[PDB]
């Protein structure tokens, strides 16, 4: 089972066969932690890590697995926000700040106390959104709900159809407005491809 | 044919590398007879051999 | 922008086939039968700056592995001579492109680690922090100089501006 | 001696998913 952080954070701190074979997977690491980054509505988020008895590497050990209509409502939320926000107020942030001869930071004396300021959040108006209140900006929403998500592993997912209707009016921006095939005519794969293949170029298309 | 040390009738010292940020060429044809060669009418030739290619180091 | 995005789209539909069947891989499951390592459960940040802090001293590693002592790499992942190199200097220190291009993927995920680690200490806000986490990934090519080290990557830059522009 | 045997066994055993075919 786990272990508690303070050892492997006094291991990262103070600290050759076995030593030297650990590092070859150092891109993998460097993969799983940026397929791990916290959306712009967390403010933490917390992740398994494997590590080496004398810190040699640190892995992230986690597959980010989302809900996709809650995803592309979320993702709506923020585009919402930050179009408001932008029409409202800006210092775009001074790119490497800590400088070349010192060392990165420590996390235990600096952030370990230090409580994270306030998100990105929408208001969520309490009649019209009251299906989606009490779970939409979870990390990983209705995990331990056995009518919703099978289990821990959180593979499957089935919902109920006023949810569905306000994720789908959340969600307004990033969808569009079609309802039919009729649109994409001549402008679809098998078009591209026939153009692909004699050479010839659409008004629009590629190449 | 090839050029030796002793036809170049006057090469001298190699005291210092560089002054005010100014690399100072050594005066003398050692490193480009280490880099290449010479014919009899004072042609240069270049060695090849550099597989790695090291993009980094071409350029400092 | 719009028709080289979806000139990229049609060749990823067309050169689209079904991956070979094989035994299932896990490669953390192997790990984890091995002693050699444990498992517990941090804050992202932490980590972050823990695999940043160890790519740095893998990265000294491999520069002091062949007695070097005339090489400095920075914390921020950037390599500086001390001297002006001799012809010998120069081929002891001749390491492959692959160790400048993990150099420079350190440095992007220094980048993008350090972005959050400026936001938890209360310097910037969010909505500053998704400003500059958007322009990093459109600015790979102007932050980091990885686009010299493989030329392919020219096809990842210019889709990232095609990107950019839409949106 | 046997740090090196147990990444070898892990090798392996990566090179197991592959083994009967590539051979």
């Amino acid at each position: 089972e786990d272990m508690p952080p303070e050892h492997v954070r006094k291991i990262i701190r103070d600290h050759k066969r076995v030593y030297l074979g650990a590092l070859k997977y150092m891109p993998h690491a460097v993969l799983k932690l940026l397929e791990n980054m916290p959306m712009p509505w967390e403010q933490i988020r917390d992740v398994p890590v494997l590590y080496h008895i004398t810190g040699a590497i640190s892995f992230v050990n986690e597959i980010p697995w989302v809900i996709e209509p809650v995803y592309i409502s979320q993702w709506g939320s923020m585009w919402i926000m930050m179009r408001r926000e932008k029409r409202d107020r800006f210092k775009r942030m001074r790119f490497p700040p800590f400088d070349d001869e010192e060392p990165p930071l420590d996390y235990a004396d600096n952030i370990l106390d230090v409580e994270p300021l306030e998100a990105i959040q929408l208001e969520l108006d309490p009649e019209e959104d009251a299906p989606v209140l009490d779970w939409f900006y979870d990390h990983q929403p209705l995990r331990d709900s056995r009518k919703y998500v099978n289990g821990s592993t959180y593979q499957r997912w089935q919902f109920t159809l006023p949810m569905m209707s306000t994720l789908y009016r959340l969600a307004n921006q990033l969808l569009t407005d079609l309802v039919d095939d009729n649109y994409f005519y001549l402008f679809d794969l098998k078009a591209f491809f026939t153009s692909k293949a004699l050479n010839m170029a659409i008004p629009g298309g590629p190449k | 044919d090839i050029l030796a040390s002793e036809d170049v009738e006057g090469q001298e010292a190699a005291t210092l590398p560089s002054e005010g940020g100014v690399r100072i060429t050594p005066f003398n044809l050692q490193e480009e007879m280490e880099e290449g060669h010479f014919d009899a009418d004072g042609n240069y030739f270049l060695n090849r051999d550099a597989q790695i290619r090291d993009s980094w180091l071409d350029n400092i | 922008s719009y028709q080289k995005l979806l000139k990229y789209y049609v060749l990823n539909a067309l050169k689209h086939r079904p991956p070979k069947a094989q035994k299932k891989r896990y490669l953390f499951r192997s790990f984890k039968a091995t002693k050699f390592f444990q498992s517990t459960k941090l804050d992202w940040v932490e980590v972050g700056l823990q695999v940043c802090r160890q790519g740095y001293n893998m990265l000294n590693l491999l520069i002091h592995r062949k007695n070097l002592n005339y090489l400095h790499l920075d914390y921020n992942f950037n390599l500086k001579p001390v001297k002006t190199l001799t012809t010998k200097e120069r081929k002891k220190s001749r390491f492959g492109n692959a160790f400048h291009l993990c150099r420079e993927v350190l440095r992007l995920t220094k980048l993008v680690v350090d972005s959050h680690v400026q936001y938890r200490l209360g310097n910037v806000d969010a909505f500053q922090l998704a400003d500059g986490l958007q322009y990093i990934f459109a600015h790979v090519g102007q932050l980091t100089g990885m686009y010299r080290y493989k030329y392919k990557l020219m096809r990842q830059i210019r889709m990232c501006k095609d990107l950019k522009h839409l949106i | 001696e046997e740090a090196d045997a147990i990444y070898a066994a892990l090798d392996k055993r990566m090179d197991e998913r592959r083994k009967e075919r590539r051979e």
